[PDB]
């Protein structure tokens, strides 16, 4: 969010 | 000169046979011989780079740019290697350094735009892949890289001409036996073979055996019973995510309520501690905490979970940020399986099961999956809500007929506040009519105030949860005060349907947004609350219900919210639209929580049919469509037909109590009772098959 963070599933990297 | 040549030579030559101990050995000889040889450097840095020895490959880049200042590649090379040693300014610096010496290297270009996509910067990483597709029109790593970022922002623009090209790339690629450029977790969002999607899966698990197989290790030996456990089954749940992330806020109960007479439970963590309570309730709950991310070698952190004795081992990553599947290809446990993190099969012969269930993966299509079926008796979905938004249990509503989702009360202490107040009417849900009271709480909303206090009770802003208490945003804590929900809060029309949908926007594809559109057009006192998630989808989205004839006003933006301002404003919402693409899944469970149906398409991918198995285990078949038309058709009723809406919202709040959904302590017996069968399973002899009842 802004002013902070919001985690979310993420691709890991190729 | 000559002879370093042919040193460089043999190197390679035993580089492409697989014996990378002696290619390092023949390149360093070459070095000897002929110490300012740039190609040497290079070759042996890539080498080393891929060892995962990435503070030694930085040496030999360092040797290779000096000598050959012309060397484009090399800082290119060099640069890949700072982006995973989380140098990206270093790298960044490399990339632009290459693209400076050789204005046409497609390469650097594209690695470029990568850091600008890593980092959030979309617009810039566009432009960069349109660089290095304009130099290189045949460039496969760019070509999906790009599609990607089109998808982040709702870019559709020539998108079924996309789809067919990316599916002609993969074919190809799979074909001549390369690594694909569309990454395995997003596979499911482009029109690929289940075949194709598996194959995809296949190919990266293959790049973690490749990783292990130089370290020489043995298969290790492992437990044929439970007797040096004491009679204990030994579980350990592999994740990078015990700390504030998704997977947390799924499960982070789980662990502490396994049953200690039968199970032993092992957490072992693949980040750092990041300081927050989700990472504090693990390590406190688990048997045992082992915090891998200090143990670097694969080869010594499978050494760790062997000694262990752990007889399941559990892959919470897949493909997904901070995963380390070369301790799987290690095999270091006799069982291994996939669970909850990972929305697909990880195509990898080293994996053994996938804890699913028969509404997501039917077993008509189990040769979607690599790995054995093992069905949950419900969903094989959980979320932690019960426990970190116990606030959401029950709610109140301020009547300025009677709305249940205008203005929203919410709090542990909601009850004795209410006793304090007269004339509070009860039609369960607690009324408060409109008087002195509630003129106090729209006013505070109106000046953007904080808080305020009424009857010595403290009332809370709900858009300044930051301001109050931060652990409580995040969902670290439980609120403390009574928080206030409200329409006005976000722009929403008080006298109208709100369709909603908090995923993030990737998930939406042309033929989605034309179903709601659809379901818009035929509801008039509607709009659609979606999130600037990115921001810069905005106008795309908007562009596009344009042209489909859907004015400005029909579509509502919010902000990405914390994680609890994010779960309490769903109960601001009529009904949540699923995305039949990739369908909200921790942000399923995020809806439903807040009490809001949700109408959904269920597909083949696992991917697109996660909400239909949280809506049946729900106990909401009826929210289910097989088709779009009925789809459409469900959203219709829902905003035209009143006393039906009502009816389902009462069945949704009701149910998210009653049903297994949301009931941890049930998903964790029947987890165990699924443990059990596993082990039986393999402790009388027999390989991994499908459980399936
Ligand atoms: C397709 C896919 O990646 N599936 C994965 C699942 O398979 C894994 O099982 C889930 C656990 O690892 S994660 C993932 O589940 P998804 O449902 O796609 O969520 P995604 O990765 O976008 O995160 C959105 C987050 O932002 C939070 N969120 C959202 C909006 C907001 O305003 N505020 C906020 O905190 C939400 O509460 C979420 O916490």
């Amino acid at each position: 969010y802004p002013g902070g963070s919001t985690p979310v599933s993420s691709a890991n990297m190729m | 000169p000559t002879h370093a040549d042919s040193l460089n030579n043999l190197a390679n030559i035993k580089r492409e046979q697989g014996n990378i101990e002696e290619a390092v050995r023949l390149y360093r000889k070459a070095l000897e011989v002929f110490p300012e040889f740039a190609a040497a450097h290079s070759n042996l840095a890539s080498v080393l780079q891929q060892q995962g020895k990435l503070q030694e490959a930085l040496m030999h880049y360092k040797e290779a740019i000096r000598i050959s200042p012309t060397f484009a590649d090399a800082y290119s090379n060099m640069g890949n290697t700072l982006k995973e040693m989380q140098d990206v300014q270093g790298a960044l610096q490399c990339y632009t350094r290459a693209i400076q010496i050789n204005p046409a290297f497609a390469d650097a270009h594209s690695n470029l735009a990568s850091i600008h996509k890593d980092s959030g910067n979309i617009p810039e990483a566009i432009a960069s892949y349109r660089t290095a597709l304009k130099l290189k029109p045949d460039f496969p790593d760019a070509y999906c890289n790009l599609a990607h970022c089109l998808q982040i922002v709702c870019d559709w623009t020539d998108y079924d001409e996309r789809m067919k090209k990316l599916v002609s790339i993969v074919a190809d690629q799979l074909e001549k036996n390369r690594l694909p450029s569309v990454h395995p977790h997003h596979s499911m969002l482009y029109p690929l073979s289940h075949g194709f999607r598996k194959a995809i899966a296949e190919r990266h698990g293959n790049l973690c055996l490749d990783k292990i197989n130089v370290l020489h290790k043995p298969p290790y030996e492992h437990p044929k019973d439970l007797k040096l456990s004491d009679g204990r089954l030994r579980v350990g749940y592999v994740s990078s995510d015990f700390g504030n992330h998704p997977t947390s806020h799924l499960m982070q109960s789980i662990p502490g309520m396994h049953n200690p007479d039968k199970f032993e439970v092992f957490c072992y963590a693949l980040s750092p501690d990041d300081g927050t309570n989700f990472r504090v309730k693990v390590m406190a709950e688990a048997n045992h905490f082992i915090d891998l991310s200090q143990i670097p070698c694969n080869g010594k952190a499978a050494d760790r979970i062997h000694q262990d004795g752990i007889h399941i081992l559990v892959n919470m990553n897949g493909y997904t940020k901070g995963a380390r599947n070369e301790l799987f290809a290690l095999r270091p446990a006799p069982i291994q399986a996939m669970w909850l993190g990972y929305p697909g099969t990880s195509g990898a012969l080293f994996m053994d099961y996938i804890i699913t269930d028969q509404e997501t993966s039917p077993a008509e299509v189990a040769e979607q999956y690599s790995e054995k079926l093992a069905y949950m008796p419900h969903t094989f979905f959980i979320g932690d809500h019960a426990n970190m938004f116990p606030h959401l249990k029950k709610k109140a509503v301020i009547d300025f007929h009677i709305y249940d989702n205008r203005i929203v009360l919410n709090g542990i202490d909601l009850k004795a506040f209410l006793d304090s107040l007269p004339d509070v009417k009860i039609v369960n849900m607690p009324v408060i009519p409109m008087n002195t009271i509630a003129e106090a709480v729209i006013e505070m909303i109106n000046r953007g105030q904080i808080q305020i206090t009424i009857n010595g009770f403290s009332i809370s802003n709900g858009l300044a949860t930051t301001q109050i208490n931060n652990k409580a945003a995040t969902g670290e804590e439980v609120p403390r005060t009574i928080i206030v929900t409200t329409r006005s809060q976000y722009g929403l029309p008080e006298d109208a349907i709100v369709y909603c949908n908090f995923n993030q926007l990737y998930k939406i594809d042309p033929s989605t947004l034309q179903m709601w559109a659809n379901i818009l057009k035929r509801v008039p006192n509607s709009v659609l609350w979606l999130l600037r998630f990115p921001a810069v989808g905005e106008p795309n989205i908007q562009q596009y219900a344009q042209n489909m004839g859907l004015p400005q006003n029909r579509i509502i933006f919010s902000p990405v919210a914390p994680k609890e301002e994010h779960v309490r404003r769903g109960q601001l919402a009529d009904v949540c639209l699923d995305t039949p693409l990739c369908n909200g899944h921790t942000t399923g469970m995020d809806v439903l929580w807040a009490g809001t149906p949700m109408v959904t398409m269920p597909g083949e991918t696992l991917a697109s049919r996660v909400a239909a198995s949280q809506l049946t285990c729900l106990g909401c078949l009826e929210l289910i469509a097989k088709n779009r038309q009925e789809y459409e058709d469900i959203a219709v009723k829902l905003g035209t037909d009143l006393e039906y809406l009502k009816k389902v919202r009462g069945k949704v709040w009701k149910q998210r109590i009653s049903s297994p959904l949301f009931n941890t302590k049930q998903y964790t017996m029947e987890l165990e009772r699924l443990y059990l069968q596993m082990w039986e399973h393999y402790a009388a002899g027999n390989k991994p098959d499908h459980m399936i009842k």
